[PDB]
């Protein structure tokens, strides 16, 4: 219906190719072969009263937009496509945009696929900790202990048993435990407390990173330096502080030498693997700092201020808890931004 | 288990391999060594005396012409062209003779008609084997039987 | 490790904090975490019953319960020395889980070993979807297994129709037979109609294994070749 | 309940078995239950066991005996070679038949007390 | 309304917060465009990598806390975001890529396309130990004068005179080229291997695919040995 | 599981069927029945599989190469066929059941008609469509599909696969029936065909192929029979090219915007 | 064939096929390769046919094959 439209850009695009292939044509050819005799003709050609007209409009033509102008100043995908000729066949480049437009239309055709666990979907579509169950727990392996052999008896009142050789952690405590720590994560994220989400096990940083964008927070995968929060002034204060108003956006203010020294603790901090983080909790006690962890069978339970029961080892064990203390954090960041509006 | 047109077909292996003085004798010709499943596509046939070998003889014009092409080329034949095609050739030949010679037949006995055209109209989409089941109990036995040849008592 | 006090406590010494005037102003955790006390009793806690098959935990059987001769004809008439010995550590043991349909399942796979040889995927989708009708075998959503025989078994004492958990398990290992041999039939048509419309596979199963065993054989080729070589010399010494 | 859960759980559906994962005698048929990940949980370690798979394993296969040990590791083989054999034999297309002649044991028949 | 003051960067509890941003910023591109062919151009190895250094890096990924694997990380990813397919790339890569690359290009290069004068002839110069060549090659069909004498009369080994002829062997152009060799310092060994060197830097003019040959022969070399006064 | 996929103005579907084409009954055959039947069959094979988690497109490109996984790219490429042909016949794509819009007027787009024209050699549509009926009555015996493709080097051209035959791969295009005799530049074909997969260095011995169907007519007695009957399955195909839903059609061929 | 002798004590040699051992009996004679090729045999791929297979009791299978050579 609109096609020529576009046909119509086409063609200029065309025209412009051929211009620019024999300018270069020109480029190469020897000045005396053509400056002599197109001076000669020039002798022999009297300009007339439309030949001046050009004569005087190409230069100011050319002495206001190519001379007397400011050099600089103080179809958009893939807008660097060379599309190939209409008789040549398609290029590599144009195969891949092919294939994607195949991809978003017919790829998909036949059928649905329902009631299939994706991975990727634990960490952007976490559910909302009231919907959680305990089949929904089960299904991530949040319920599978250690070794019984590596039990740390502390943990007894969360175990629901043993079988195949591991402890099976009581989910239904999980839930509740889950629901508990949850609420605390949307009261501190509506507060505008700063959260901060520690793991440091493989595999872990997708998560932990989404779960610090989406609360507005804070997060560490690689290392926990010894004294991040007890030796702050050593480690810390040499980064960026900045001021934010209750919307969360920045205010630009500079802020005095004196501000940008004080030590800035973390309201809550969330550890994926407390076993390998005792410096950390350790640290959070000194400082005051209440905090969240998961608990597997041979993790002290008493280290942290609020404890959930579960599978530390499996990646979608924690991506599925720390997800739905994700969300319960940007439910909390939604609704302090939303009194803010109204 | 046959998705479109086809038909599975109760054969009786014609025990007469030797190809001399073949199909002379209505009954030293008409024995049976062994029965057997077979199921045919479309428009086949399960009798396999007709349209055996078809693919080697095609395969050796193939070979024959391109080799005599190769010739007006002028060119050393091949490392493995000739072991390759060789092979091809031994085994699509050893996967068609029979226990003594090459001349293996079949004798139709029962056939099962496959195609939706059978039982779409009447069973629908779903009722492929409500089909089959009563197929198999409206069988009468009497006209397998007649076509069975005799057995090969060469044992 | 000790029982810790100092990480449950936060609220608390953070009140002395803020009562004496050494903090200014109040942590944004203060109020969350005054609303939702921390729980702090981290106790032991026994229990009674073993949730996988009932078994009670704690119960004692008097001998005014055991009134009739046992298997070697004699009376109870007093208190063994099991009896007599205290069993509080039995209410904190966590129990162990035991189901009846473990037992079966060791069964088929020592019947079937080749069945374990077909992948399993333990990774879950679902389980709160699983809306499964056990009268027959074949359900929409999981593999024809050994797990589908060891549930249609259960189904089978579970609505009585059998009696004996052995005649339940074979009626549902024929019907599992059956449909597996439906199974072994559509893919050896389904290839055969395939070859017959002109389909092309560039390597089969079988080639496949050849070519890895030659990798390997090459690389042992060269190593024996090695091996026999250091050994002619090392020998002529 | 959790327990009857439990009891369903895929992980409960693999047989215990604690037989050699290495073992070099005559081997006549498979011992362990070969596991499978998808191409999406590998990479991701999730095998739906216990513990995540070191990121070492690019086999999508394995075999394995306990979840968890005394060793703090997972005891498993990153094979799964067997099924590769069943569907070899299958491509040969050769029935496995009786020796002796006895009935199918697949088909529900009429013994007696022959 | 209520202001408060919170760290900038999401990593700001890292070892290296900065670094951690700046490798955090290029892994959402690499995420958003994994689908985007590479080039196929980088099996002919385009010449093109201009990075910061690693110490330029660290004004802007934590100074001292910057370690050699945060800075090798990094190339890691501009390296695989710049070897995306021009004609499929975005503007938001290109964005990202530009403050990484090397403020040289502020400046111009100072490399002028050498061409034969006016009267065809390439001039080159060459040094060997305290010998100086300054050679005049035209075409020709095989003529040579050294500061005006004969070959055989200027250079008595023949050893010399084939350290000469070997860049015009090395092209296969002994008898296609005229050569007016000026040399003057050191000796007869260094004057014709300074020869040599002029030889072949003067042959590139004339056919500038014949470089890669010539440096993989050795002649376009300069020889830096000298006499060293001992120490 | 595998679902069967929502179709627009599925009330006016189970109603009046498909205008011009299908009636009630034959489009219950063909999708609301049919397609179910496939799904099904599609999820008993691969439940408890890797392949439970992709589409049916990509689960025939991963299983074209293994003779052994032939039962699941059969049911994958049925599946993946019928929706192209149920697509492209659809009145609207479009979902006015609130709009109740009764004025779907497409026609064939420029892009298309210039690449018939260069392709056939200058043949008008009405001449390829034709070609395309005498294609299938002379070449497809008994179930199969009708496709216009479009290969990597812009042509189109007509490609006839007999039972499930995916056009996206030549190895299993299912285009020469061997239960009948075959010619010796078939037989060329085809044993060029196996040369060029046997070039290819990968272990699972695939080549890459970017042709793609622009047209899809199902040729299966689920789609003709109830309506047509035995024998009138050239007066089906007619009817199927006369009405096709060209907003579809032209979406599928490459543009480059 | 994995093994350039008989095994001992059996007139049958032994082959490897599709992941499994099989007991290999020849048409008359043992291929000239054999000899040539020694204790390297396994190193070449032949062709064989497949006789019959049984099950034993032991969980085994016995899978008989033939050694078609190109004749
Ligand atoms: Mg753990």
């Amino acid at each position: 219906p609109n096609n020529n439209d576009e046909v119509m850009l086409l063609q200029q695009k065309l025209l412009y190719d051929e211009i620019r292939s024999e300018l270069k044509s020109l480029s190469q050819v020897p000045e005396d072969e053509i400056l002599p005799e197109l001076k000669k003709s020039l002798e022999q050609d009297k300009l007339s009263d439309k030949e001046q007209q050009l004569e005087a409009e190409l230069s100011d033509f050319f002495r206001n937009y190519a001379l007397l102008n400011k050099l600089f100043d103080s179809t958009k995908p893939y807008p660097n496509l060379i599309p190939s000729a209409n008789d040549k066949p398609y290029s590599s480049q144009e195969l891949f945009l092919r294939q994607l437009n195949h991809s978003m239309r017919t790829a998909k055709l036949g059928a649905t696929i329902s009631k299939v666990y994706y991975p990727h979907k634990d960490i952007f579509y976490p559910p909302l900790p009231e919907n959680i169950t305990v089949e929904s727990l089960m299904s991530a392996g949040v319920h599978l202990g250690q070794s019984t052999s590596l039990w740390r008896s502390s943990t007894q009142s969360y175990i629901y048993g043993e079988y195949k050789g591991i402890h099976i952690i009581d989910l239904n405590q999980t839930l509740s435990y889950l629901k508990r720590a949850a609420k605390v994560v949307e009261g501190v994220s509506e507060s505008g407390g700063i959260i901060l989400f520690l793991g440091t096990r493989q595999g872990q940083k997708r998560g932990l990173e989404e779960a610090a964008k989406k609360t507005h927070g804070y997060y560490v995968s690689t290392r926990w330096i010894p004294g991040t929060l007890t030796n702050s002034t050593e480690i810390s204060g040499i980064w960026e502080k900045q001021e934010i108003d209750s919307n969360d956006n920045p205010t630009e203010r500079a802020l005095s030498p004196n501000e940008t020294s004080k030590q800035v603790k973390p309201d809550l901090l969330v550890v994926l693997n407390p076993t390998e983080n005792r410096n950390a909790l350790l640290e959070a006690i000194k400082s005051r700092v209440p905090t969240i962890a998961i608990i597997d069978t041979d993790s002290e339970p008493s280290l942290v201020t609020y404890p959930i029961p579960g599978n530390d080892d499996s990646l979608r064990s924690v991506n599925f808890l720390l997800g739905v203390l994700a969300r319960a954090g940007q439910r909390g960041l939604q609704n302090r931004l939303a009194r803010n509006n109204e | 288990a046959i998705s479109g047109d086809g038909f599975t077909w109760l054969v009786a292996r014609r025990q007469l391999d030797k190809r001399a003085m073949r199909n002379d004798m209505p009954n030293r010709d008409i024995e049976y060594d062994k029965l057997f499943i077979l199921n045919t596509y479309n428009a086949g046939t399960p009798f396999n005396f007709s349209t055996s070998g078809v693919m080697n003889e095609l395969n050796n014009q193939y070979t024959n012409m391109e080799k005599q092409r190769a010739k007006e080329a002028g060119n050393l034949e091949d490392s493995e062209m000739t072991a390759k095609q060789a092979k091809t050739k031994f085994i699509y030949e050893t996967q068609q003779k029979g226990f003594s010679g090459k001349e293996v037949s079949y004798i139709p006995l029962l056939a099962i008609d496959a195609s939706p055209k059978t039982w779409l109209t009447d069973y629908g989409v779903f009722g492929k084997r409500e089909y089959l089941e009563r197929v198999w109990d409206s069988i009468e036995w009497k006209i397998v039987e007649s076509r069975l040849p005799q057995r090969t008592k060469i044992q | 490790m000790k029982i810790q006090t100092n990480a449950v406590n936060v609220l608390q010494r953070t009140s002395a904090y803020l009562k004496s005037g050494l903090l200014k102003e109040t942590p944004a955790w203060y109020n969350v975490v005054a609303s939702i006390p921390p729980s702090t009793k981290f106790t032991r806690e026994p229990r009674f019953k073993n949730p996988s098959n009932g078994h009670i935990i704690g119960k004692l059987v008097d001998v005014t319960e055991q009134p009739h001769a046992n298997n070697k004809g004699l009376y109870k008439t007093r208190p063994n020395s099991s009896d007599k010995r205290v069993g509080v550590k039995r209410l904190y043991r966590p129990p162990k889980l035991t189901y009846v349909e473990d037992r079966l399942r060791s069964l088929f796979y020592k019947q079937h070993p080749w069945e374990l040889s077909r992948p399993k995927i333990l990774v879950e989708n679902e389980i709160g979807d699983e809306n499964y009708d056990w009268s027959h075998m074949l359900q929409i959503g999981r593999p024809l297994d050994g797990e589908s025989v060891i549930q249609r078994t259960m189904y089978l004492i579970k609505t009585k129709q059998y009696g004996d958990m052995v005649e339940a398990y074979d009626h549902a290992r024929y019907e599992f037979y059956a449909l597996r041999m439906q199974e072994e039939t559509e893919q050896q048509v389904a290839l055969e109609e395939a070859e017959m419309f002109g389909s092309l596979f560039g390597v089969s199963a079988i080639e496949h294994g050849i070519q890895k065993e030659q990798e390997v054989l090459d690389v042992w080729e060269k190593k024996v070749v090695e091996e026999t070589e250091l050994m002619a010399a090392r020998t002529s010494n | 309940t959790l327990a009857e859960l439990l009891g369903r759980s895929r992980i409960a559906q693999v047989a215990n078995n604690h037989k050699p994962l290495t073992y070099t005698g005559k081997k006549f048929h498979p011992t362990h239950q070969i596991i499978e990940t998808k191409p999406s949980t590998l990479y991701r370690q999730e095998w739906g066991l216990k513990s995540a798979i070191p990121s070492k394993i690019k086999s999508r296969y394995l075999v394995y005996n306990d979840l968890d040990t005394l060793e703090r590791i997972t005891t498993f083989e990153p094979r799964g070679g067997t099924q590769w054999n069943r569907l070899r034999f299958q491509e040969m297309g050769v029935p496995i038949v009786s020796n002796i002649g006895r009935q199918n044991p697949f088909f529900k028949y009429i013994s007696r007390p022959e | 309304l209520p202001r408060r003051i919170v760290p900038k960067l999401a990593t700001f509890y890292s070892a290296n917060p900065n670094h951690e941003d700046r490798i955090n910023r290029l892994e959402r591109l690499l995420r958003k465009y994994i689908k985007l062919p590479s080039q196929n151009n980088n099996e002919a190895q385009q010449t093109k990598a201009p990075w910061i250094s690693f110490d330029e890096y660290a004004l802007i990924g934590g100074g001292t806390k910057l370690k050699p694997t945060q800075y090798t990380q990094l190339l890691y990813m501009l390296n695989k975001l710049h070897n995306i397919d021009p004609q499929l790339t975005n503007d938001e890569i290109t964005s990202e890529l530009s403050q990484y690359y090397k403020k040289s290009s502020m400046l111009s290069n100072n490399i002028k396309i050498k061409t034969l004068d006016e009267f065809g002839r390439s001039i080159a110069v060459g040094k060997r130990k305290s010998s100086t060549a300054k050679v005049f090659v035209v075409r020709g069909t095989g003529e040579i004068l050294v500061n005006g004498r004969q070959l055989n009369d200027y250079f008595l080994k023949m050893k010399d005179r084939e350290s000469i002829m070997y860049p015009l062997q090395v092209i296969e152009s002994v008898g296609k080229y005229n050569i007016f060799a000026t040399t003057s310092g050191g000796g007869p060994t260094g004057q014709a291997e300074s020869i040599m060197h002029a030889i072949a830097k003067a042959l590139v003019v004339f056919n500038p695919l014949l470089k890669s040959r010539l440096h993989k022969a050795g002649v376009l070399t300069r020889d830096y040995r000298h006499v060293e006064r001992k120490k | 599981i595998h679902v069967v996929p929502k179709l627009p103005n599925s009330k006016a579907l189970l109603q009046n069927g498909v205008p011009n084409i299908l009636s009630s009954s034959g489009f219950k055959t063909v999708w609301f029945d049919y397609q179910r039947y496939l799904c099904d069959k599609l999820t008993l094979a691969t439940a408890g599989q890797s392949l439970e988690s992709y589409y049916p497109f990509h689960i025939l490109l991963k299983t074209a190469g293994n003779p052994l996984q032939s039962n699941i790219f059969n049911l994958a490429s049925s599946i993946h066929n019928n929706h192209l042909f149920v697509e492209n016949i659809l009145p609207s794509a479009v979902e006015h059941g609130t709009n109740s819009n009764a004025v779907v007027k497409t026609e064939p787009s420029r892009l298309f008609l210039s690449k018939i024209k260069d392709s056939f050699n200058g043949s008008d549509w009405e001449v390829v469509k034709e070609e395309m009926i005498y294609r299938a009555e002379n070449e497809v015996l008994g179930q199969g599909w009708l496709f216009l493709v479009e290969n990597n080097e812009k042509k189109l051209f007509i490609l006839t696969s007999n039972n499930n035959g995916t056009p996206y791969y030549f190895p299993r295009n299912q285009s020469f029936d061997l239960n009948s005799a075959i010619s010796i530049d078939e037989f060329a074909t085809l044993k060029q065909m196996k040369e060029l997969i046997g070039k290819s260095t990968k272990l699972n011995g695939k080549v890459q192929d970017w042709t793609m169907p622009i047209i899809c007519v199902n040729l299966w007695d689920h789609a003709y029979l109830h309506d047509y009957g035995v024998g009138n399955r050239s007066k089906y195909v007619k009817n199927v090219l006369d009405n096709l839903n060209w907003s579809v059609v032209n979406n599928r061929i490459f543009s480059g915007i | 064939i994995l093994n350039v002798v008989k095994e001992n004590n059996d007139n049958k040699w032994l082959a490897a096929i599709g992941g499994f051992v099989a007991d290999v009996v020849f048409f008359q004679s043992p291929p000239s390769s054999f000899n040539s090729m020694g204790d390297f045999i396994r190193m070449k791929t032949f062709l064989f046919e497949i006789l019959e297979a049984s099950m034993e009791k032991n969980g085994s299978v016995s899978m008989h094959a033939r050694l078609l050579e190109p004749q």
